[PDB]
């Protein structure tokens, strides 16, 4: 048993026709204090998987080292480490899910919520969630913490069920994700303007975008507010 | 839950209700609260459903290993003490167990041992265990004697569960009857309280607190 | 519960879902949550349901007496004050969470009132368990000075977000459009879910139940 | 306090009440009468919190006796039971509630019928053929379910009651020092001295 | 919340952010924490929204009734009425209020009233959860008898930093200028202040 | 303080016919007032014509299913590819559950299949391993809503022969797979109407001597 | 020590074609101990029927209180109170005790004598009115009753059919609850006749 | 459990122990023998926590019987009491202590003297002319202070004990269902059947 | 406690106050919170004195044994050893450490390690109870590639303000300068810094 000290807020994600998108802001909060403004919470594993992490940042950094160490270990005695025997999203997730549930079962959890986004060998989209309790689930859209309440409603209007995934292009999906990140910046007190986004496509591969910003911000209506 | 077992002229009667509860939620009315350990040994289940079912099933395995090792039927005294010494090891961990180990051997004759999760182990002629034990004791004590026939003893055990099934909210469903003699145990049916109550009311002229 | 309101060009559009719950159980699927305060002022209600009904009824009664005495239509600011001051005095124990909307001599006004007696005066608000789902829709698509049918659609869309994504909310969508020239009380505005069709007829035939005694008395 | 029982038969209501008054590890008295006559044909037994019991009983007794003098008339058992219930139902939401459970045995002279009412400290009233308060009921109710008939005589009722006291003396953890038995019928209230 | 009031040559300016929260949810991103208790006596509100709103309303009522009988109240008098409510109801209130007003005799005046209901007259005052982060900055950068433009910049830079570090603060920076000329309302949006 | 348990909602239901058995479950997964997924299956084919669901805390449910699936695998390895009968599976699951008696798996487990005589079988377990064979069993959040309906329609509880004065009960009988699926679908639509945690979709696994078949139906998404 | 589940009990009401039904169990207990099998939970004031579940002292008190209030009503108004009006009176009376409530689950049932319309309603302990076209449920087996009613109920049932539906709803719900049962009463109510039937049910 | 008494007279030690085993509101048994023979001339009575009592008694019994077989010799009462004390004194600082209070009555054949030892669950040992555990002592000790003489016969000791049981049956709150009485002297251990 | 480390053109400077308290009693007014773990790798200590002293001693031992085998450790390596101790013993430690060192390849480097045991490489870092009051100031006044004299002034002015507002901070301002030239110890007394 501990308590989380330095923290990261929402990680959001969705599927689209050819792959998956995942995003998270670059803030490390220290309670109400917006302490660290340059924290990367999307951590790529190979060229087919991105693991987005929220919650305790010290525990995130521990998980980052476990993944880095997983890549090293897979390469050992593996001539097909960059081909047929490369790490899959499903392998990386199952490992983390095993760890998370083991740690909760020893009453010493890793204080995080994690989304593993990627594309598999056969072109299938992979998107799955795991948290500090070892609870796992998949859905066309996934979001952690605050994003579950505000991002999912918006993202589900683009992909409401499985059959909407082939109908959704990468442009429509990325717009929705960037739009959701704006809404979260208005309304989440422990969020920031600066964020990272990662697309994993079956054709174009892994695109990792840094130093994005929320823009097109509606504040004009604020001048007309007089008292309560 | 209401479980009873008593000793008389022609052996041992064992009777139990069949209701399982999770608070006020009636989870089942077709539950087995008697465990058949061997042709000469029965175990009753009160308290925690899992704790009783598990450790009394395990008891049957330990009784089997005794008769393989020793080429002889385990005594009721020894069988009951395996269970009592087991629960005593788990004492303070929160096991919930109120049980009766009933059986016959040539050595000791018909014998009943009460065993519970806080370590108590008692030999005796009459026992009632469960949330409805008091209701069963009331009918059983006031109509009991060694004299009793096998027909009357089976009925009294049936009737004593019915009494508790009526008054106790957590007892009911049906009555499972067992008769234990020198030759072994004999099952004497599953009697639904739904029908049994009205039949006993009509034929006996009792339960006048009831509209019907 | 998902309740919401917006200030549009000509006036106010209020919105609400229709699910009433008893813990995890739905007690009423088509329950009305938009309450009458005065002819030009209505009030959506969330939180403790009895507190919401009794607080809006009391302030509606007192405003009726106020309006009979003064001989003029009541204002939203007085509805706001009377609700506010009462709720403050009871220090949060009256669990009424209201979206108050109406149209005065001074134009359209929209308030959110909280149980402890704080109010915010805003161009759009959402309350209840589905407020975050609904607020996401408003932050996505709201702009000032919308036309009527557009504002209707935005509120409806915001309530829908609550219905589908929040488990506490459900059922139909009720709207209330308030302007200087009219009041449109739309119940239901939309039926987003059809009632589930049952495949079998489980109703028992006559004589099936076992009766003891019978008594007939005429009136 | 502790044990109070009641049985309504054909022509009378019988109340049995334990004699012990225990405080701590000492039985202070073994002859305590846990009953008050409310009117000539109405008797109330009581059990519960020390002090509260007698204070409540005597308060009810004064009020019924006042009514009797004012109207030169005896209130029915039903009427007395409803008055008592209401006093307890008021009490339960007071600053300090009466923690007293009662049985009211009465003979209604207008109906020529015995009546037994069980009322708990919350003000929960029921009319019953037989009643009990506290742990006593857990043994007696099932016993009476079996052996009770609605047409019994006062003698049959007393034997049925002996059966209850015997069962309580066998299975109850505490020594309650026996019971005082009282009969309420058409001729009023009398105490059985040899029980 | 990040609020402040600053006296200068021509009078006094009040400043505030526009964020109200329930935990980490922003219930209102466009809040007005600068409220009128008289024509030229205003206050900045911090703490419980319900408490500060109820206090400000009572004070406005008191000063309206004062004006009816004795004419324009002094800024000191307004602060005394706030204090009286805050001090006597300290056990049931979470209110940190800065009171700021313009007299023609006394010019600009600032009174701060923290949680206990004590009163402190100061050249400038800062309050709210975000104030902690700007004590160092404000002490180093405040000068007496600044101009209007300098004081606007001092408040804008200060609340900019308070907002940057405090999660409970944000949105727009509202200001109210109190001078002999009258009452002026200023607003500054994120796209301006964030990149200061 | 850290709480190691959570509640993921959902509800499950098992019915047993003469030569078949069904195990149904809704596909909605929740925490508090939020939906995690509209399609997250929790009824699984475990091999040897055994279907299983462990409803409650989904982390414990997945762990248990995972361990039992692995238990079937090792049963084959250790006993010459012998088929694990439903009664042997049940007893094995008791030991899995009771092994964590002092740190339980927060779930209600149900398994379905065919017994060694080819007849339909359903077994249900409490969180610490008390188990029983039954005809009917609903588990999870809406069990209390569904179960009394099942008693009335499957077991004809409380119902008597018309004109018989409540003297002759209704004769029980075996239901066809068509009839059973009607009851499952209607049980879940009723539960969906009145319980907030139940909805989105219904997945039924049907077990005959020919194997395991699936059927899927939409449920209300509010 | 949860006041609404010390004594136990249930009430259910339904509407049919030009009729209404209201039913209740007969148990009164003290937690596990069954005390009385004659404790009816349905009362009437003229043609308006009121069922009350929950803490039995409050059930009795509220009956006595509404008898008082409807008697005075009738004397002053010179007519019997109607279901819609009575429902409002129940709500007002319960909310009067907002911070020290009666621990009850009341259910109104009846036919408006002017309009001929069947009317049912339910309340929480604090007065919130729940109106319904179809059915209202209350008590310690309310979950069970909700499930039974939602699957068995259909609209516009004839009085004889509606009797079977409401009885089967109550009986099967009561048998899945430890604290409910011990006998049952059903009231079938038409425009100018009321039939009261006692049901045979299992006594455990 | 509950009542265990002991009296040492001129030539014997007498132990009296209550027969009731109560759990909750039910007296499960009224013939329970709360004693174990440790050796031919040593008897131990016991009271305390359910389970712990018999488990501890039988454990001590096994150990003394093992010693007897090994050395073909009977340990003195003093030696047995010191062994028992130490086992309890170890136990009190264990993870789960034995909650058992004991009396040890023995006849030392080397000294030709009766001996009575009172030992509580902490391992507090005293040799006494008369002893009691639990609430029993609060009535009996003062009574024995008055009526006890060191030169009494076994018959005088039994009458003195009847006086104690009578006082406990009058003033104790619980029904303990009488006592089993056993005498330890030069000829060993025997049970009085009619008490 | 008010501590900070700041990178600049020629390397890095560490700074700290000298106050240690038990509640409101000052147990030591001349404390040294800047401690050597290697020749040119130093740390600033905040939190429990006993915890930070024990950690620093273990790290110094680790780096001495590193040096014996593999030569001079990098500043990153030193920070990693601190992190490893802080992270793995998070439940039993109250330690907020800033690690600062000079390489010739990497120049000046600053790593901060807050309560959870996370690591953050930054251009400059502030920590301790007094740091809260200077976030605004330091963010406004820090520039990259400052001179030695500018960086000394930046630290002196910053800790001056942190000391002024924080009661848990005070005494002297100690500094340690880490460059290619060597190690320099600086001290600044109240009579100088208070009147800045
Ligand atoms: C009556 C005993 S009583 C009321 O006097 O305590 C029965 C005896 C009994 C029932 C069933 C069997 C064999 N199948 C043997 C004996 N006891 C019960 O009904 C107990 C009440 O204590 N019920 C249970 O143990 C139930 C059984 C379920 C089938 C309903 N289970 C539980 O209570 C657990 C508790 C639990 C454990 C871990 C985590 C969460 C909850 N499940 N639940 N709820
Ligand atoms: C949604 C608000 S929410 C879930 O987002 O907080 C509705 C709002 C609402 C519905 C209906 C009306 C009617 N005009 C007005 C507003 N609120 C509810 O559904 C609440 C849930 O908190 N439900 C209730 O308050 C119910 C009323 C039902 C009978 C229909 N009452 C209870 O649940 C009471 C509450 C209570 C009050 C005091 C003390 C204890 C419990 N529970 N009970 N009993
Ligand atoms: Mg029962
Ligand atoms: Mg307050
Ligand atoms: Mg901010
Ligand atoms: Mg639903
Ligand atoms: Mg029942």
């Amino acid at each position: 048993t501990q308590q989380p000290i330095v923290t990261g807020t929402s990680v959001i994600s969705m599927k689209y026709d050819n792959g998956v998108i995942i995003a998270a802001d670059n803030l490390g909060s220290y309670g109400s204090l917006l302490r660290f403004n340059g924290v990367e919470r999307l951590i790529p594993v190979g060229d087919n998987t991105v693991v987005g992490i929220s919650g305790d940042i010290s525990d995130m950094q521990h998980i980052e080292r476990l993944l880095k160490d997983l890549v090293t270990e897979n390469a050992y005695d593996n001539p097909l480490a960059d081909a047929e025997e490369a790490l899959e999203p499903s392998y990386i997730f199952e490992y983390l899910a095993t760890v998370m549930y083991q740690r909760r079962s020893k009453m010493n959890p890793l204080w995080n919520a994690i989304i593993v986004a990627g594309v598999q060998s056969n072109g299938d989209q992979f998107l799955r969630y795991v948290n500090l309790l070892g609870v796992t689930y998949s859905s066309p859209t996934l979001a952690t913490g605050f994003g579950a309440h505000m991002a999912n409603p918006l993202l589900r209007k683009v992909v409401d069920r499985e059959s909407d995934i082939p109908k959704t292009t990468v442009q429509v999906a990325e717009e929705a994700i960037v739009n959701a990140m704006r809404v979260l910046y208005y309304r989440d007190a422990r969020s920031s303007r600066n964020f990272s986004l990662a697309i994993i496509d079956k054709n174009t591969g892994l695109t990792f975008k840094k130093n994005l910003q929320v823009e097109n911000m509606k504040w004009d209506f604020a001048k007309d507010i007089k008292g309560y | 839950t209401t479980t009873l077992a008593f000793r008389f002229q022609g052996g041992i009667i064992v009777a139990v209700d069949s209701r399982a509860t999770a608070g006020n939620w009636v989870a089942s009315q077709t539950v087995k609260k008697v465990i058949e350990i061997n042709p000469f040994l029965l175990g009753t289940m009160a308290g925690g459903a899992a704790d009783c079912q598990f450790w009394e099933t395990w008891l049957g395995s330990q009784c089997r290993l005794h008769e393989l090792r020793e080429k002889e039927r385990i005594s009721v005294a020894a069988a009951s003490k395996i269970l009592s010494n087991l629960v005593y090891q788990y004492k303070g961990a929160g096991l919930s167990m109120g049980t009766m180990i009933c059986g016959y051997t040539r050595k000791e004759g018909p014998t009943i041992y009460y065993v519970d999760s806080d370590g108590t182990r008692l030999k005796g002629d009459i026992f009632c265990v469960g949330s409805g034990q008091t209701f069963a004791y009331g009918v059983l004590d006031s109509n009991y004697k060694w004299d009793l026939s096998v027909e009357d003893a089976l009925y009294l055990g049936k009737r004593s569960i019915l009494a508790a099934a009526h008054r106790d909210a957590y007892s009911g469903g049906s009555v499972n009857l067992y008769h234990v003699t020198e030759d072994g145990w004999i099952y004497h049916g599953n009697h639904d309280v739904g029908e049994l109550f009205w039949k006993v009311k009509e034929e006996e002229g009792s339960f006048n607190n009831v509209i019907g | 519960t998902t309740i919401a309101g917006v200030v549009y060009k000509d006036g106010i559009v209020l919105g609400a879902d229709t699910r009433a719950t008893e813990g995890m159980v739905v007690a009423d699927k088509n329950c009305s949550k938009i309450h009458f305060i005065s002819p030009n002022i209505y009030c959506c209600g969330a939180g403790t349901a009895a507190d919401t009904d009794m607080t809006t009824q009391l302030i509606s009664s007192n405003l009726e007496l106020h309006s009979l005495s003064t001989g003029r239509l009541p204002r939203v600011v007085t509805a706001n004050r009377m609700l506010k001051q009462m709720l403050f005095r009871y220090q949060g124990y009256i669990g009424a969470a209201l979206v108050l909307g109406g149209v005065d001599v001074t134009g359209p006004h929209l308030y959110s009132i909280y149980p402890h007696g704080s109010t915010d005066k805003l161009p759009y608000v959402t309350m209840g368990s589905g407020s975050l789902a609904a607020m996401a829709v408003f932050e996505d698509k709201f702009r000032p000075d919308m036309e009527e049918e557009e504002a209707k659609n935005l509120v409806s869309e915001a309530i829908a977000a609550g219905i589908f994504n929040d488990l506490g909310s459900g059922g139909n969508i009720d709207l209330c459009v308030i302007s200087k020239n009219k009041l449109d009380f739309l119940r239901p505005y939309t039926v987003p879910n059809k009632k589930g069709t049952r495949l079998g007829r489980y109703r028992c035939e006559k004589g099936t139940t076992a009766v003891l005694t019978e008594k007939i008395t005429p009136l | 306090m502790d044990i109070i029982l009641g049985i309504r038969v054909q022509d009378s209501v019988i109340l049995a009440s334990s004699k012990a008054v225990t405080r701590g590890i000492s039985v202070l008295k073994d002859s305590d009468d846990k009953t008050r006559q409310l009117s000539p044909h109405t008797l109330m037994s009581f059990a519960g919190e020390a002090g509260d019991t007698v204070q409540f009983a005597e308060y009810i007794q004064a009020n019924i006796q006042l009514y009797s003098i004012r109207e030169d008339y005896e209130l029915s058992p039903q009427a007395v039971s409803s008055f008592v219930r209401q006093e307890l139902a008021k009490s339960i939401r007071s600053r300090r509630p009466y923690q007293v459970n009662v049985l009211i045995g009465g003979y209604d002279k207008k109906k020529n019928k015995p009546e037994l009412y069980q009322i708990d400290y919350l003000g929960t009233k029921v009319e019953l053929p037989y009643g009990a308060h506290g742990y006593s009921g857990f043994y007696t109710f099932s016993l009476l379910d079996h052996h009770y008939r609605p047409d019994m005589t006062t003698e049959e009722g007393l034997d049925l009651l002996k059966l209850c006291v015997q069962e309580l003396e066998k299975r109850m953890p505490m020594d309650f020092k026996g019971v005082i038995v009282k009969i309420v019928d058409k001729d009023g209230i009398r105490q059985v001295d040899d029980f | 919340t990040s609020i402040m009031a600053v006296t200068f040559k021509d009078g006094v300016i009040l400043g505030a952010d526009s964020r109200t929260t329930t935990g980490a949810y922003i219930a209102n991103r466009v809040t007005d924490k600068l409220t009128r208790v008289h024509d030229k006596i205003w206050c900045c509100r911090s703490g419980s929204a319900a408490d500060t709103q109820a206090i400000a309303d009572i004070v406005q009522y008191h000063l309206e009734l004062y004006t009816s009988q004795y004419g324009t109240p002094s800024t000191e008098t307004a602060a005394s009425v706030f204090k009286e409510l805050c001090y006597e109801n300290k056990d049931n209130l979470t209110a940190g209020i800065i009171v700021a007003g313009y007299d023609d005799k006394n010019k600009g005046e600032v009174y701060t009233i923290p949680l206990g209901g004590s009163v402190h007259k100061l050249p400038y005052a800062i309050a709210g959860s975000g104030s902690t982060f700007i004590y160092g900055y404000c002490d180093k950068n405040f000068r007496e008898n600044m101009s209007k433009e300098e004081t606007v910049d001092f408040i804008k830079h200060s609340l900019s930093q308070a907002i940057k570090w405090d999660g409970s603060s944000g949105g727009v920076i509202r200001m109210v200028v109190l001078t002999a000329a009258g009452v002026e309302r200023l607003i500054f949006y994120p796209d301006e202040y964030e990149q200061l | 303080q850290f709480n190691p348990y959570g509640d993921n909602g959902g509800t499950i239901l098992g019915i047993a016919g003469e030569d078949f058995a069904v195990l149904a479950g809704d596909t909605r997964n929740i925490t508090d007032y939020s939906i995690n997924s509209r399609y997250e299956p929790k009824v699984f084919d475990c091999g040897d014509n055994i279907v299983m669901s462990a409803n409650g805390f989904a982390a414990d449910g997945d762990a248990l299913v995972k361990r039992f699936k692995n238990s079937v695998k090792w049963y084959h390895f250790d006993h010459n590819d012998k088929k694990l009968s439903i009664n042997s599976a049940a007893r094995n699951i008791q030991h899995l559950l009771y092994g964590k008696r002092f740190f339980p798996y927060y779930v209600h487990t149900i398994i379905a299949g065919l017994d060694e005589d080819g007849k339909g079988a359903v077994y249900s377990f409490d969180p610490v391993g008390s188990y029983e064979r039954e005809q009917c069993r609903a588990g999870g959040a809406a069990a209390s809503l569904i179960m009394p309906f099942l008693d009335n329609q499957v077991n004809f509880k409380n119902q008597y022969e018309p004109g018989t004065n409540g003297k002759v009960k209704k004769p029980l009988k075996y239901l066809s797979v068509e009839e059973v699926i009607k009851l499952v679908r209607d049980s879940f639509t009723s539960a969906t109407e009145r319980h907030i945690q139940v909805g989105d979709g219904l997945e039924i696994l049907i077990v005959t001597k020919d194997g395991v078949r699936k059927e899927f139906y939409e449920l209300k998404r509010d | 020590s949860d006041p609404s589940s010390i004594n136990g009990g249930i009430v259910v009401a339904m509407t049919g074609k030009d009729c209404v039904a209201i039913a209740c169990d007969l148990r009164l207990g003290s937690q596990s101990l069954g005390v009385s099998n004659k404790f009816e939970k349905i009362f009437h004031y003229g043609h308006v029927f009121l069922g009350i579940t929950g803490l039995a002292t409050d059930v009795t008190t509220l009956n006595e209180m509404f008898r008082y209030k409807t008697n005075l009503y009738k004397l002053k108004e010179e007519r019997a109170i109607e279901p819609e009006t009575f429902t409002q009176l129940v709500s007002s009376s319960l909310y009067e005790r907002r911070f020290g409530p009666y621990f009850v689950g009341p259910v109104v049932a009846g036919i408006n004598s002017k309009s001929g319309k069947p009317f049912i309603a339910g309340f929480d302990l604090i007065g919130c009115i729940d109106e319904a076209k179809d059915f209202i449920v209350s008590g310690t087996a309310s979950d069970q009753l909700f499930g039974m009613c939602e699957s068995l109920y259909e609209p516009n049932l004839e009085p004889e059919d509606l009797f079977e539906t409401i009885s089967q709803a109550l009986l099967n719900a009561a048998d899945r609850d430890a604290l409910s049962g011990w006998g049952a009463v059903v009231y079938i109510i038409k425009k100018d006749e009321v039939v009261k039937r006692y049901l045979k049910m299992r006594q455990d």
